[PDB]
Parts: C-alpha cells; sequence; structure tokens
C-alpha cells in the first residue's frame, strides 16, 4: 500500500532498454524531485537518481530518469547481467509531510545460463534420536535463477506438515541457496523405508533420499 | 563519510527501543538524516527525518505517536525511539544522510549498515547442537545443526577459524514455533575424513553461550 505506485517486475534481456515507472500525484511527485535507489539481494540500498534525472557522481550514464506531471520513470539502457536488482523511487509528499517509497519494482535480465542446485540431505543425528526428536536437514546450493520448491516425501507420499523452508539467499558467487528442515517424531523417522527431499529448479527436480537404516 | 548504527536489539511486545546512528563528520548541521526501515523480503519504508541544522523533524503518518527521532550535536549521533512494540515491527532499520546547505534536504545518498529489531513473545534460548555425519566424486559433506534457538544471530566457524574452503553456513528459518534454526556444512575430501579433526564452533551471544561440537565419521 506504498503512496508511490511502482509495477512489480520489469525484464528483458542484455544490451536492450528496462523501463520502470513511478505514479504518484500532485502532491508529491507533481511538485517534488524523485530520487531512485537501487538495492541488490541482501545490500544496503544505492542512491541511482536524484532531482529526477541527475546522476549521482560515479554512476553509470545507462541509468536516466524523468518526471513529467505526478509520474516518474527510471530507464536503464544497454542492461547488463549485474543490473539485475530491486528498484524503488521515492520523493517528499507536501500532504504527508514525509518521505514516500514506491512498492519496487524487480528488473530480470533474460536469457543467462541456469545453474541447477547442489542439495545433501542429512538423516536424524544419533545424539538428536537419543534427545527424542528428530531433523532432516536439506541444504541446496549454486543455483540460478533464485527460486526453487521444495517437496519432502515418507515413502512415496507428501510430507504436508512440519516443513520449515527459508526463501533463496545469494551467495557470494552471485547463485542462490536455501535450506529445508523436515519435523518427526523418532518413531515416524523409524517407522519409514525412507524419506526424500526433491528440489524443483526451473522445471527439474533433483532428489536426494536418505533411510533409518 | 560514513554512518554506524548500534547493535541488534530484541524486544518483547509494547516494550520501546532505541536505535543510534554515529556520524563520521564533525558537525549534524551539514546533513539531513533519514530512519527507513525493511522488513524480511519486503519494501523500504520511510519513518522520520531530522535536519538538526533546522531543528525540524518529521515523521511517517504510521509512525506519529510511536516514533521520535533526536539530534545529539555534541557527540555527533542522531537516535530513533520507537514505543509500543508490535511483532510486526520486526525489521532491519537504517539510517542515511544527504549533504545540504523538508523534500529539498531528505536524500539518502549515504546510509547506515543497518540494525536489526526483533520482536517476539519468544524468549531467549541457547541453541541445541547436533552433529551432521559424514558423498560424491572423493568428496564427503558433514556439518552443525543448531536447533532452536533465539533470538539471532548465531555464527559458526569451523576449527577455530583455520577451515574456511569449502564451508558454507546457511541463513535460519525461523520456524512456527517462533524458534530460530540453522546448519553449516562443510565439503570435504572424503580422505581427509580419515585424520583432520572437524569442530564446527557455534557462538549465541544473546545467551553468552558457545558449543564447539566435534563431527566424526558414522
Amino acid at each position: 500500500q506504498s503512496i508511490l505506485t511502482q509495477p512489480p517486475s520489469v525484464s528483458a534481456a542484455p544490451g536492450q532498454k528496462v523501463t520502470i515507472s513511478c505514479s504518484g500525484s500532485s502532491s508529491n511527485i507533481g511538485n517534488n524531485d524523485v530520487s531512485w535507489y537501487q538495492q541488490f539481494p541482501g545490500t544496503v540500498p544505492k542512491l541511482v537518481i536524484y532531482e529526477n534525472n541527475e546522476r549521482p557522481s560515479g554512476i553509470p550514464d545507462r541509468f536516466s530518469g524523468s518526471k513529467s506531471g505526478t509520474s516518474a520513470t527510471l530507464g536503464i539502457t544497454g542492461l547488463q547481467t549485474g543490473d539485475e536488482a530491486d528498484y524503488y523511487c521515492g520523493t517528499w509528499d507536501s500532504s504527508l509531510s514525509a518521505v514516500v517509497f514506491g512498492g519496487g519494482s524487480k528488473v530480470t535480465v533474460l536469457g543467462q545460463p541456469k545453474a541447477a542446485p547442489s542439495v545433501t540431505l542429512f538423516p536424524p543425528s544419533s545424539e538428536e534420536l537419543q534427545a527424542n526428536k528428530a531433523t532432516l536437514v536439506c541444504l541446496i546450493s549454486d543455483f540460478y535463477p533464485g527460486a526453487v520448491t521444495v517437496a519432502w516425501k515418507a515413502d512415496s507420499s507428501p510430507v504436508k506438515a512440519g516443513v520449515e523452508t527459508t526463501t533463496p539467499s545469494k551467495q557470494s558467487n552471485n547463485k542462490y541457496a536455501a535450506s529445508s528442515y523436515l519435523s518427526l517424531t523418532p518413531e515416524q523417522w523409524k517407522s519409514h523405508r525412507s524419506y526424500s527431499c526433491q528440489v524443483t529448479h526451473e522445471g527439474s527436480t533433483v532428489e536426494k533420499t536418505v533411510a533409518p537404516t | 563519510v560514513q554512518l554506524v548504527q548500534s547493535g541488534a536489539e530484541v524486544n518483547k511486545p509494547g516494550s520501546s527501543v532505541k536505535v543510534s546512528c554515529q556520524a563520521s563528520g564533525a558537525t549534524l548541521n551539514s546533513h539531513a538524516f533519514s530512519w527507513v526501515r525493511q522488513a524480511p523480503g519486503q519494501g523500504l519504508e520511510w519513518m522520520a527525518g531530522i535536519i538538526p541544522i533546522f531543528g525540524s523533524s518529521h515523521y511517517a503518518q504510521k509512525f506519529r505517536g510511536r516514533v521520535t527521532i533526536s539530534a545529539d550535536e555534541s557527540t555527533r549521533t542522531v537516535y530513533l525511539h520507537l514505543r509500543g512494540l508490535r511483532s510486526d515491527d520486526t525489521a532491519v532499520y537504517y539510517c542515511a544522510s544527504n549533504s545540504i546547505a523538508g523534500g529539498y534536504y531528505y536524500d539518502m545518498d549515504v546510509w547506515g549498515q543497518g540494525t536489526t529489531v526483533t520482536v517476539s513473545s519468544a524468549s531467549t534460548k541457547g541453541p541445541s547442537v547436533f552433529p551432521l555425519a559424514p558423498t560424491s566424486g572423493g568428496t564427503a559433506a558433514l556439518g552443525c545443526l543448531v536447533k532452536d534457538y533465539f533470538p539471532e544471530p548465531v555464527t559458526v566457524s569451523w576449527n577455530s577459524g583455520a577451515l574456511t574452503s569449502g564451508v558454507h553456513t546457511f541463513p535460519a528459518v525461523l520456524q512456527s514455533s517462533g524458534l530460530y534454526s540453522l546448519s553449516s556444512v562443510v565439503t570435504v575430501p572424503s580422505s581427509s575424513l580419515g585424520t583432520q579433526t572437524y569442530i564446527c564452533n557455534v557462538n549465541h551471544k544473546p545467551s553468552n553461550t558457545k558449543v564447539d561440537k566435534r563431527v566424526e565419521p558414522k
């Protein structure tokens, strides 16, 4: 429910141009300068445009901005893979006497080579079982783009409870990682022939299995 | 130019928190300061601002009456006071500045590193550490499971920091119980399993607890 409105996402291939709109009203964009911020996953935002169309010293000239009436636009010409990030517009709102941000727009650079996830599945440790608990640990790394679906099975049946999965996090090598945990009672663990963690990424699945034996 | 904020805060619902932001400059009158927060996977939200030189302060409607922004010129420190904490106030809080000399003054080109503020009914709890005992292409994977702790953060090192290549410590998951869990895994040459000792060093300062867990092959 941001005061300023931006498209949830924009996509294009390298070398192309992408534009992100930001709509408001007379009280904000219409009578105040707009700024744009770039934010890579897990990093602090960076100012890329201010005073509607000015680039802070150091920002590549492929970044541009404009404002006409009550709406503004951020443009990125000659799109590079290194431009994949979230972008936010912001401005002062005279009716609220406060700075207001748009909801943000995700810029995706299409056509990049995909990377399948590396999956490691650990069974409950003897120590945990001796504590009357059981946790299966599914570690997923080095995948790109950063989106996966994690499903668990007891034998061949879907497990719909006791699962906790993190959202993907960006690694230092720009690929992504995530982890999924399955909580079970020691009896459940020992009762089935096996349990599996299935990781689906870009249409294909990598599955690891472990067994009480 | 640098802005350094205070450490992570953990609060119970209804309590209050105070976060600080220290500027590297000689005075605060040369800049306008803003406080912006961002919840996990959500957008940036401007909360308040202060322009020391003018003794002026502004607040987003959403936070009026609950937030107060102050400035201490003698120590070049800016503060954010948030009262009546709600679980949904959980987020990373940033202070940002803009050089001047309110829309004509507020802008955010320099950002602090951020301060996490966790608001939960959960109580401090040290983690239970379990070994994840050791394989593909001559390499084996071993690790440590750091289960049910509160609050963040937990740091993990291996062999007192001597082992770093092949180490991957995963971000914690916040369970439906309000407790956190995370894991750290190291990929090592299988041949090393018969000699090299592997110990994960888990540190949970919130509980003044450190666990060194030996991980041996099954």
